[PDB]
């Protein structure tokens, strides 16, 4: 899955 | 009732407010390939196994399953009550129809591979148009029977049934309405929750599925997802008490006085996730081997993980987090062990043989998701670039919104992109298949048939150990390839008001499931 944070 | 403990006194209202972090870019789970989308996802819909509070597998949409000693076929008994939020039944019929549509190349879904991935006879071929959807490897036997043929061992193949790609879709609708099934007033789902509202950059609004097989045992009464792109306005609505549970994202200059003012509010999972700098491979000069190696010896992770951010993330230098399962033989790149000074030295050399100085530096954008934590790494990126190369290097920074971010990293509308991978199910070849040659997930566009053989060899061992070795040698080749810069393994620091029960900070795929939570009243 594309991650929107970190 | 069953997860909420004896005596535990429950909340009567039973409403939750989440952030989910971003506008998701669709809710049908065939054209979505991100976590906001993903988190919308599993409250509609559930496929034929789920997840508790930890990550640990539990029966969804099928309550029993087995496999074949040889790991090739696997059969699914669905169960003969469960209904869709229209009331038609839920049939392996519906799973034949939601995995076609998948494969099927009309759909053109960001995860078509996935099932090639999962080997399933076929799947490659009608997602080369080769073959049609209707050949693909999957059977209702019967209306309460899935079975999925794979033409290798894929051990690992329950927790990959998990993912958002293979969620059942309602086939008697979306063969009816097309696309547009997907609207608030079309959309038909199995999971816990229906959409009750949707307003675009503002707010997704749950309501209770009445008709879900489980209704009886879910808590959650209702819930809204935010929109909130920065962990600063994040953790500002939570603590004016507008919002209940963070993104998984905080700010790194808050995050020590958050642990001091709220104690047992701070949650931090140590996840199966690995940020990234994604280089595009077939766009000039990052087609050249040379400026792709400069690039990752000149970047000194644990200025990033230790000085930017300082949550628990950890510096790495290879795309598959080493600690998942059979990760455990995959190596650090030498040039991980030699001084910033050395590696610096060997850099400017690199870029120097490519025609750089610092009159004419190597100029580019990095492209990312707007967000104030991916700023803060971006700039302090495109800082030591320049400082450690003295001047060879000139970085801009670009930041988009989420769906325009996706899109230009799928159309390789960008130089470098910020990228975070995280597992769909806890095996490594999550992480090994995404750079395969012809996977749809590769925006990288990085493609080596070394890369790809190594691969395909894990197919051909009998046990875990001959298939970390090939996903070790998979990574070394991706390694002397300079394919991408990794920067650190995840953590998810999140806030967590004290009265929401059931997030337990040790899902390593950290996923929320409304159905799992309860606000408890004292």
């Amino acid at each position: 899955y594309l991650g929107a944070n970190g | 009732m069953v997860i909420v403990p004896e005596g535990t006194q429950l909340d009567e209202k039973q409403h939750i407010v989440i952030n989910n972090g971003a506008e998701p870019q669709s809710f049908d789970p065939h054209k979505t390939e991100g976590v906001p989308e993903s988190n919308v996802a599993y409250q509609l819909l559930e496929g034929l196994v789920t997840s508790d509070s930890e990550g640990k597998l539990q029966p969804g949409a099928a309550e029993s399953w087995e496999n074949t000693p040889d790991f090739k076929t696997w059969t699914f008994h669905l169960r003969k009550d469960a209904k869709w939020s229209n009331g038609d039944p839920v049939t392996a019929h519906d799973f034949v129809f939601a995995w076609r549509r998948l494969v099927d190349p009309a759909t053109a879904a960001p995860y078509a591979s996935y099932l090639s991935y999962l080997q399933v006879e076929n799947a490659q071929d009608i997602i080369d148009g080769k073959k049609k959807p209707a050949e693909l490897g999957v059977e209702a036997k019967d209306d309460y029977t899935f079975v999925v043929h794979a033409t290798n061992p894929v051990p690992y193949a329950v927790s990959l049934t998990t993912h958002q790609s293979l969620l059942p879709l309602p086939q008697k609708v979306v063969e009816k309405l097309g696309d547009a099934w997907v609207k608030k007033e079309n959309y038909v789902g199995n999971g816990a929750y229906k959409l009750a509202n949707h307003i675009i950059n503002e707010k997704i609004e749950f309501e209770r599925n009445p008709l879900y097989w489980n209704d009886k045992e879910t808590v959650i009464n209702s819930a809204t997802f935010l929109a909130i792109e920065n962990p600063s306005t994040d953790v500002a609505r939570y603590r004016a008490g507008d919002l209940d549970m963070t993104s998984y994202g905080l700010p790194p200059e808050q995050f020590a006085k958050l642990k001091k003012e709220l104690l047992g509010e701070v949650y931090v999972t140590r996840t199966l996730g690995t940020y990234s700098y994604e280089l595009n491979n077939k766009k000039a000069p990052f087609d050249n081997v040379n400026i792709r190696k400069a690039l990752n010896l000149s970047l000194d992770r644990n200025v990033i993980t230790d000085k930017v951010l300082g949550q628990g993330q950890t510096p790495t230098y290879v795309f598959t987090p080493t600690y998942i399962e059979e990760g455990h033989l995959i190596q650090q790149p030498a040039y991980s062990k030699e001084p910033m000074a050395q590696r610096n030295e060997e850099a400017i050399k690199l870029l120097e043989e490519a025609g750089y100085s610092k009159a004419n530096p190597l100029k580019f954008s990095i492209l990312y998701n707007t967000n104030e934590n991916h700023k803060k790494v971006a700039i302090a990126a495109a800082s030591m670039w320049k400082a450690n190369t003295k001047g060879l290097i000139d970085v801009k920074l670009e930041n988009q919104e989420w769906k325009t971010y996706i899109d230009s990293r799928r159309a390789g509308r960008y130089d470098v992109a910020r990228a975070g991978w995280h597992a769909d199910y806890n095996q490594a070849t999550t992480f090994g298949n995404y750079f395969l040659s012809n996977s749809s997930n590769n925006t990288a566009k990085y493609a080596n048939p070394e890369y790809d053989k190594a691969m395909a060899e894990s197919y051909a061992a009998t046990d875990a150990e001959g298939r970390a070795k090939a996903y070790a040698k998979a990574e070394e080749i991706l390694g002397k390839d300079y394919g991408i810069v990794p920067i650190f393994n995840y953590v998810n620091p999140r806030l967590v008001k004290p009265y929401v029960k059931g997030y337990s900070g040790k899902d390593p795929q950290d996923h929320i499931y409304l159905r799992n939570l309860y606000i408890i009243k004292h």
